[PDB]
């Protein structure tokens, strides 16, 4: 029998639920998801630049020039580096790659480099044979060798003491790799290098190492009882590297002039390259998101939401939903 | 709820009030209807926009973070790197889930307070020209046509204009 005005609040058909400290699973009229769980399932460019897909190769094989990795030779610049679960082609002549993980760490901040012939084949070794190959590094069925190194062997029965140098006028850091062969028996030693008591020395202004062959018969690996250890160093702009040997030197032929970048890295991924561009790449896929968190993957390239273990992060914006 | 209005003395919400979080239902001789209170809705929207954007701003951006490699004689360093990664992950998961739980509790209490404040605002305009009949409703002691209704909804209700008619009906 009287006019009424009532104060009240909104209800709707939302089934959004959120958690609170006093109560779980409160149904609320509006809410917002803060946890990105979506990715495109692909590898993408980062700022228009494609990643470097090593495929069946790993960093070792890429930088030594394992012949299985030949398709990587022309690639000069990348946004990130992708290894795969099948990234198996590294060293093909067995041995140790010294401070390999440090070398990978160094390549993680490289964004492009220049492959150049530090010690040209046809003009650096007039008194040595630059022709050694091995079946451990076969290409197309024929014995071969790393496209960035050069096996020096005796020429006409004598291995004269060599001493060559290079001066880094590239105005950037030069990554230099070389190798040290360890024959399995004294016969092979003398046959390849004619000086059973050989040595190699590599020196820059800040690097100083001397190498001695260790000759022994070891378990065969890729059908080789011999060994080859691999070494690297960064040559500072304007500095000089000097090699000196009377045997066993696997000499540099190609080297890399590096340019540093930011926000690069190495990741391992099942996923396939695609014609897409992204600001945020995980190994499972690319994220296109403004949300602050994500439960997709802890490994991220670019500018990504923060990884958390959470299954659900939903923030209520509206009200308790109480439809009448 | 902490302020006693939502799911309290106003037992339920209104599917019929589609255009804001809080508002009014009226009934007079000209009819009945819902109207959202634009101002209290907008103030709440400003607050919660700012709350959402605070979470966003404080998390910033995760820059490039990748795995690291250790050889077979670097196990201690490998485990230390893993302890660091797992430690940070525990902490950010904890911070994120807790921030949301605690802020969700405060967001609901905020709405509860807004509804309560709106009710007290109307009650304070109407004084004894209306009866509190519970469930958030006022029964006018006088005829309140659509213009009078609107003056309540926008905070210009003329109490003396109706006091005499109201005193008589209140007898
Ligand atoms: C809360 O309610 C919303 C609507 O309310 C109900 O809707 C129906 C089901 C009845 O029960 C009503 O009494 C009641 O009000 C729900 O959203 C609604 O979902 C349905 C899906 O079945 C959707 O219907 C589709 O509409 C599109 C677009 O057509 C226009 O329709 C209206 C009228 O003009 C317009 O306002 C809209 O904006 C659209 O422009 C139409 O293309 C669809 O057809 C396609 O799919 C059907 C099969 O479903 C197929 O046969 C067709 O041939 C064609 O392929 C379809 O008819 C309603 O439009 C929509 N309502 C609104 C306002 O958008 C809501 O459910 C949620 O709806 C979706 C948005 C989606 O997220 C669903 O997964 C959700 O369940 C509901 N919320 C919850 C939490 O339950
Ligand atoms: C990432 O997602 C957004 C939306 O989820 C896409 O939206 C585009 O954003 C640009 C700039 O804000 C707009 O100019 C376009 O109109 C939006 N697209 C559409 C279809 O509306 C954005 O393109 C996505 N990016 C990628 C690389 O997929
Ligand atoms: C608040 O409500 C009052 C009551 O309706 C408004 O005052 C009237 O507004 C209508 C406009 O449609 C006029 O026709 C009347 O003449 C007004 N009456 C008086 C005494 O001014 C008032 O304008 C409303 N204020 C706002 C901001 O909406
Ligand atoms: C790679 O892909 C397979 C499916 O083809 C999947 O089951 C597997 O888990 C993936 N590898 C990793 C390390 O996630």
């Amino acid at each position: 029998p009287g006019d009424t005005i009532c104060i009240g609040y909104h209800a709707n058909n939302s089934t959004d639920t959120v958690d609170t400290v006093l109560e779980k699973n409160v149904t609320v009229t509006h809410s917002v998801n803060l946890l990105e769980d979506s990715h495109n399932g692909k590898l993408c460019r980062l700022k228009g630049i494609a990643p470097l897909q090593l495929g069946k190769c790993n960093i070792a094989g890429w930088l030594l020039g394992n012949p299985e990795c030949d398709p990587l030779l022309p690639v000069r610049s990348w946004s990130y580096i992708v290894e795969t679960p099948n990234s198996e082609n590294g060293i093909c002549y067995p041995g140790d790659f010294i401070d390999y993980e440090e070398l990978r760490e160094q390549l993680s901040s490289v964004s492009s480099f220049e492959r150049f012939e530090i010690f040209p084949k046809e003009s650096s070794w007039p008194n040595h044979n630059t022709n050694g190959v091995t079946a451990a590094c076969s290409h197309e069925g024929k014995s071969s060798f790393y496209r960035n190194l050069l096996w020096l062997t005796e020429k006409e029965g004598s291995y004269p003491k060599l001493k060559n140098s290079y001066v880094n006028k590239k105005g950037k850091e030069v990554l230099v790799l070389w190798g040290i062969h360890h024959p399995p028996n004294s016969k092979e030693q003398q046959n390849l290098y004619q000086n059973e008591n050989a040595y190699v020395s590599v020196v820059t202004s800040n690097y100083n190492r001397r190498f001695t062959p260790e000759i022994a018969e070891r378990p065969k690996v890729r059908d080789q009882a011999g060994r080859m250890n691999y070494y690297w160093t960064l040559l500072k702009p304007g500095d000089t590297i000097i090699f000196e040997a009377n045997g066993n030197l696997i000499a540099p032929m190609y080297a890399f002039a590096l340019s540093r970048g930011f926000g690069s890295g190495i990741i391992t991924s099942n996923a396939s390259m695609h014609e897409c561009n992204t600001k945020c790449q995980t190994p499972l896929g690319a994220i296109n998101s403004s949300l602050p968190y994500q439960n997709i993957h802890p490994v991220t390239i670019g500018e990504c939401p923060k990884y958390v273990r959470s299954a659900k992060l939903r923030m209520v914006t509206g009200l308790r939903n109480i439809p009448s | 709820g902490l302020f006693g209005a939502i799911a309290g003395f106003i037992e339920g919400g209104w599917t019929g009030m589609i255009d804001g979080w809080y508002g009014y239902h009226h009934q007079n001789e000209q009819g009945s209807g819902y109207a959202a209170d634009q101002k209290s809705t907008q103030n709440a929207i400003n607050g919660i926009t700012n709350k959402v954007n605070t979470v966003i701003e404080k998390m910033n951006i995760q820059f490039t973070a990748v795995g690291k490699e250790f050889n077979k004689l670097e196990k201690r360093m490998e485990n230390l790197n893993k302890k660091v990664d797992d430690g940070f992950l525990d902490i950010w998961t904890y911070n994120a889930e807790l921030l949301v739980l605690l802020e969700n509790e405060r967001t609901l209490d905020f709405h509860d307070s807004n509804v309560k404040n709106l009710y007290e605002k109307v009650k304070s305009q109407l004084k004894n020209n209306a009866k509190e009949i519970g469930n958030g409703c006022f029964e006018f002691y006088h005829k309140c046509d659509n213009e009078c209704m609107e003056s309540v909804r926008n905070g210009t209700y003329d109490y003396p204009k109706y006091s005499e008619e109201s005193k008589l009906n209140r007898e």
